[PDB]
RNA sequence: AAUAGGAGUAGCUUGGGGACAUUCGUAUUCAGAUGUCAGAGGUGAAAUUCUUAGAUUUUCUGGAGACGAACAACUGCGAAAGCAUUUGUCUAAAAUACUUCCAUUAAUCAAGAACGAAAGUUAAGGGAGUGAAGACGAUCAGAUACCGUCGUAAUCUUAACCAUAAACUAUGCCGACUAGGUGUUGGAUGAAGUGCUUCCUUCAGUACCUUAUGAGAAAUCAAAGUCUUUGGGUUCUGGGG
């Protein structure tokens, strides 16, 4: 999206849901730079 | 070093005889040389004197118990330790306290102890650095180690 | 003449409790329940039930020589809630029906004088 | 269930009736003998209900069972409250509630704790509707409050101090010295409570029941 | 846009104001957005205070008062008939 | 106001009026002794202008006599080096300093010893920026109390 | 239009020609016997010059003066 | 507040006083009987303390305790290095006594 | 100071011993080695001479106090609470 | 000597401003008693759950952690975050007042710094209730959820850290000018209820209501106005999804 936080006017699933599947899969990738290095 | 805190050497007077004698007491926290110490049932409140718990207001902090009168500090004896006199007996003659492990015990009253805390506190909370420090401790304490 | 008992009535909401003692507290005189007299072993709150433990209260009242009572209200533990439940208004209609004479009556509920936490998330329960 | 048997509950002279009922006690067994059953336990009194005026009625106070002969139990004085339906009605929203304490002992040593509320009056000058006083007032008037209290208290024995809270007495003094600060209005001791009622002097407790 | 001019609360020159908990579903509510209710309610109706007061003692007694303060949260007083949605004009019409 | 989210703008309001009042007997040399009796008493401008007004019952020193008062102070050679607001802020800062040396967990306190710092620094600066304040000198946090003493 | 406004002087200190709102007054004191100018917002106890007892008391709103005692004001 | 006030009070000394400050000046003052007032912190030695107090008394001078350190009375007085006790030997515009 | 970025005082322990461990010797370090205000002299020269014991170099005195510090939060309160009384 | 700024002084100015000590109340909970006899808890409706070794219920002692209700508000203070028991101590704060002092000190500010809810981390306490995790009973088409019962980690304090929130007056901050009334909190000025109290006038705060041939896309906004009739000063930010 922009910068700029939530905004659910229709929009999909929820932001906070969006965020913690990104931290999540961060964590996931930060993992596979741990494999790597 | 077998203690965790350090004697107090103390002088008092010989009330028998003549001239100057000298005991060995533990050293409570915010002792001095120099400090005057007090010992008796019509002693004065204060840091480090050594009175019966019975003449103790209750919620103060106290160290050098003993299980009985004139067993001479026989409790409370570790470094940094302290315990709590938790009630006073109503008729008298007995008292209620507070052990350092928590503990609550009914001593008779007339049974002394040292105001304050017991010096050298926070010992524990350093780390052991390592393997011959720990030998040094045990150096001075007991065939006890390395412990396989 | 009159012998004074005090009548505890202790509303739970889900039960009305009937216990009536001596003016000390100590030494009882009647536990009753409502729930006791429920038959169904369903649908514990009940008017009908309160008045009938009432009436047994009274029965045994007039059985053992308790003339009178005063009563003492109290709804649930405070924090639960502060409604009095509702065969309490029975219980005490059966008490004035009885023909036993009611002497002071008070409500001591006790709800929190503070505002200590209490069950349920912060969002409340969703029921 | 098995057999109790009635026994009457005295009050002490300063109450007019000096009877006020009757309590069963369970009958005597070997080495526990209802004497200790009787003794101690505590009695919710309604003070109108004693001395037969009806304004009264708001107070209760406390009597625990001290001494017994035979079917009779004198009772003592434990301690005083204000009824939760009276004491919700006085207070009123708009004025000022200011509650004072102290911890005290009584002339004849007996320790106690007394708690006085105390409401800003309505007046005629207050025109519109916050007549709330001002916070260094309250204050003052709370250690005002206090003063007057520990002074009335320390003063008189158990017997006098008892019978200055039946008329209020104590709440007239301290709103005669608090209204110069602001107006008052009732002003009471909400509870009283005994820390240390004297265990000795059984002889005396006996005298003053009489 | 905003609905409402204070939020549906007081909250001006504050922070914040200290949660009660709902009477009603218990939920945490700080005490301006709260809606409170002091209710001052009668034990009993008019058969039952009159024989109560027949059984009685006393020609002076009448029946203790009930002083509650009960807090409803937005959708419990929505949810039990408590309150009305009013009309979006008619919103800043109070009692 | 500098820092406070208020603005009250209570202040002195002199008379139209700059000349001498018309009762005062009063020559320059009399207001210069009072002054001078104050000022080595140990009185500090502020305070000596407020006493003249209040105890001797006379106005505005530039209008009874022909110069201002730290001028005079400065010319008869009784000034200090240090101003008063200086003083009074350094002493300020200071007593919030040794607080805090004693109770460690006072936020307002420090925030308010950094807010009174940054108008210390502000005041020396400006006056750094006059003539009046040596260029070599400078606040320091903790001998400030020793320094102006 | 302002001009020729009398009614102006009710506001704050700075009106439309700001004005001090302050005083002298001459003041004289039973057994003290001394006539002494004194000042509307005076921040200090004022001793007689005669003897030694207080004449004025001071006070955040104007001063509070004496119970006794006649002051005039004092016009230039 | 008092500590303030007799902060004001030995800075008027410190200024335009004459005073001396230790234990050995401050005795040699009192022998000398040179002395008009003496200030001496609680935070002194008892026996410098008692000594000083005796030859005060001896001596017709006053004694003030100081309720600030050592230290504190050295900073009082615009220095790096603690007083303990100084005795007045003339009085400044300080209001010592009434 | 000007050598080492985090690890200060514990620099001569850095090639040895767990990271957080060497934390924790920091703060106990940092307070064991300190020149405390001797209350029976008025400098800052108070050192530990052995673990219960800190000594005043100037005056030549021992005070009792704490393993690491001069003082015990619980000594200063009791001390109070007597005074207190 | 600025209806700018700073500093001072004055008033039994003010207030849930900050810190430290202190102290009270209550429910709750535990342990010790205390009297009862069959159920008590719990819900859309029940069951899991607890109870004849006496539960729930009554009254009393003693302990413990927790919180500060009702009073309490279109109420106060705070830089913001936030702040409500009692008293004391150490502290700060603004307005009012001033024929007190200074003499432009200012405003907004890249860089940098301080403080910064809740959660999280680490250590010591403490660990009652509440209670992420977790466990059962249901509910139900299934339900790992809502609901019920239990319940560790956490919640609390000290000591470090962490530096984000719809951290929202979704309104940068200072400046002037515009329009009224109803209120309201803190002062000062006058007059009349009985020195105090009230009322009148006036300041700095602070909300609301109505009015905007004022504005705006309208909602609405006395600011979001005085901006194509566009320049009071300045910082920051955005350029379809």
């Amino acid at each position: 999206h922009g910068a700029s936080r939530y905004k659910k006017s229709r929009a999909k699933m929820r932001w906070k849901w969006k965020k913690k599947r990104t931290r999540r899969l961060q964590k996931k990738r930060r993992k596979m730079r741990q494999r790597s290095r | 070093p077998g203690r965790g805190a350090p004697l107090a050497k103390v002088i008092f007077k010989r009330t028998e005889k003549y001239g100057k004698k000298e005991e060995l007491i533990i050293a409570s926290e915010g002792m001095f040389t120099g400090q005057y110490i007090s010992c008796g049932t019509k002693a004065p409140l204060s840091v480090g004197n050594i009175l019966p718990i019975g003449k103790m207001p209750e919620g103060t902090l106290i160290c050098n118990l003993e299980h009985r009168t004139g067993n001479r500090g026989t409790l409370v004896k570790a470094s940094g330790c302290y315990a709590t006199v938790v009630g006073q007996s109503e008729d008298g003659k007995k008292t209620k306290v507070r052990l350092p492990s928590g503990a609550k015990k009914t001593i008779d009253a007339k049974a002394r102890a040292m105001v304050g805390v017991v010096g050298a506190g926070g010992r524990i909370d350093k780390p052991i650095l390592k393997a011959g420090v720990a030998h040094h401790k045990y150096r001075v304490k007991r065939n006890c180690w390395p412990k396989v | 003449e009159l012998v004074f008992g005090v009548a505890h009535i202790f509303a739970s909401f889900n039960d009305t409790f009937i216990h009536v003692t001596d003016l000390s507290g100590r030494e009882t005189l009647v536990r009753i329940t409502g729930g006791m007299k429920v038959k169904a072993d369903r649908d514990e709150s009940s008017p009908y039930a309160a008045m009938m433990a009432a009436q047994d209260v009274a029965a045994r009242l007039k059985e053992l020589g308790v003339t009178a009572i005063h009563i003492k209200l109290r709804a649930s533990g405070g924090t639960k809630s502060k409604t009095p439940g509702p065969g309490a208004q029975s219980a005490l209609r059966a008490l004035a029906r009885s023909g036993l004479k009611i002497g002071r009556i008070e409500d001591v509920t006790p709800i929190p004088t503070d505002s200590t936490r209490k069950k349920s998330g912060r969002r409340g329960r969703r029921l | 269930f098995t057999k109790k048997e009635w026994y009457d509950l005295k009050a002490p002279k300063m109450f007019l009736v000096r009877n006020f009922g009757k309590t069963l006690v369970t009958k005597t067994i070997g080495k526990k003998l209802a004497t200790d059953s009787l003794k101690g336990r505590i009695y919710e009194v309604n003070l109108a209900d004693l001395n037969n005026d009806e304004d009264q009625a708001h107070k209760k106070i406390k009597l625990s069972c001290d001494h017994i002969i035979n079917r009779d139990c004198y009772t003592d004085f434990c301690g005083l409250s204000i009824t939760r339906d009276k004491l919700c009605s006085l207070i009123r929203k708009g004025y000022t509630l200011i509650e004072g304490h102290t911890d005290v002992k009584t002339l004849d040593n007996y320790h106690l704790r007394m708690f006085c509320i105390a409401f800003t009056k309505k007046r005629q000058n207050q025109t519109k509707s916050t007549c709330y006083a001002q916070t260094s007032q309250i204050k003052k008037i709370r250690k005002k409050m206090v003063d007057i209290m520990t002074a009335e208290a320390s003063k008189v024995l158990l017997k006098d101090l008892v019978k200055k809270f039946i008329p209020e007495s104590i709440g007239k003094e301290i709103e005669k010295q608090c209204k110069k600060i602001y107006p008052l209005q009732n002003v009471l001791i909400r509870k009283v409570k005994i820390l240390k009622r004297p265990k000795l002097d059984i002889s005396k407790l006996m005298e003053l029941h009489t | 846009p905003k609905k409402r001019r204070n939020g549906g609360r007081s909250k001006h020159n504050r922070g914040h104001v200290n949660p009660l908990r709902c009477s009603n579903c218990g939920r945490c509510v700080p005490k301006d957005k709260a809606i409170k209710r002091f209710n001052i309610r009668n034990i009993v109706d008019t058969s039952a205070q009159r024989d109560i007061k027949e059984a009685s003692v006393y020609s002076t007694f009448q029946l203790p008062k009930l002083y509650i303060k009960q807090c409803y949260c937005v959708s419990c007083a929505i949810h039990s008939r408590f309150v009305r949605v009013r009309s979006r004009e008619q919103r800043r019409v109070r009692k | 106001r500098m820092y406070g989210k208020g603005k009250g703008i209570s202040s002195s309001t002199l008379p139209y009026k700059r000349k001498q009042p018309s009762w005062l007997k009063q020559k320059p040399s009399e207001i210069e002794d009072a002054i001078i009796k104050l000022a080595k008493k140990g009185q500090t401008p502020s305070q000596i202008g407020a006493t003249l007004r209040d105890n001797y019952g006379i106005p505005q020193v530039k209008s009874v006599t022909g110069n201002k008062i730290l001028r005079i102070l400065r010319a008869q050679g009784i000034a200090t080096t240090i101003p008063e607001d200086l003083y009074f802020l350094i002493k300020k800062a200071v007593s919030m300093r040794k607080h805090l040396e004693k109770n460690k967990k006072d936020k307002d306190c420090k925030f308010r010893l950094i807010l009174t710092e940054s108008k210390i620094h502000r005041i020396s600066r400006y006056y750094k920026r006059k003539k009046l304040l040596p260029s070599n000198w400078k606040y320091q946090s903790s001998t400030a109390s020793a320094l102006i003493a | 239009n302002p001009d020729p406004v009398e009614e102006s002087k009710k506001h704050k200190l700075k009106r439309l020609i700001p004005t001090p709102n302050s005083y002298f007054m001459d003041v004289k004191c039973p057994g003290c016997l001394q006539i002494t100018t004194l000042f509307s917002h005076a921040q200090n106890v004022v001793l007689c010059g005669s003897c030694n007892i207080m004449l004025c008391q001071p006070t955040g709103g104007k001063c509070k003066l004496t119970e006794g005692c006649s002051f005039r004001k004092k016009i230039e | 507040s008092a500590g303030d006030n007799i902060n004001a009070k030995l800075q008027l000394v410190m200024k335009s006083g004459k005073y001396q400050f230790g234990r050995k000046s401050c005795l040699k003052a009192l022998r000398t009987g040179k002395g008009k007032l003496v200030i001496v912190s609680s935070n002194c030695p008892s026996i410098q303390r008692s000594v000083i107090e005796y030859y005060a008394m001896l001596s017709k001078c006053g004694v003030h305790d100081y309720h600030g350190d050592n230290n504190d009375l050295g900073t009082a007085c615009g220095k790096l290095f603690r007083i303990s006790c100084l005795v007045i030997t003339d009085v400044g515009d300080s209001d010592i006594i009434k | 100071s000007r050598r080492t970025k985090k690890v200060g005082l514990t620099g001569k322990y850095g090639t040895r011993y767990g990271s957080s461990l060497r934390k924790q010797i920091k703060k106990i370090e940092l307070m064991q080695h300190a020149k405390y205000l001797c209350t029976f002299c008025g400098k800052t020269a108070t050192k530990r001479t052995c673990v219960g014991i800190w000594k005043c170099k100037k005056c030549k005195r021992k005070v009792c106090g704490g393993a690491w510090s001069l003082t015990t939060p619980a000594a200063v309160a009791a001390k109070s609470t007597i005074i207190r009384l």
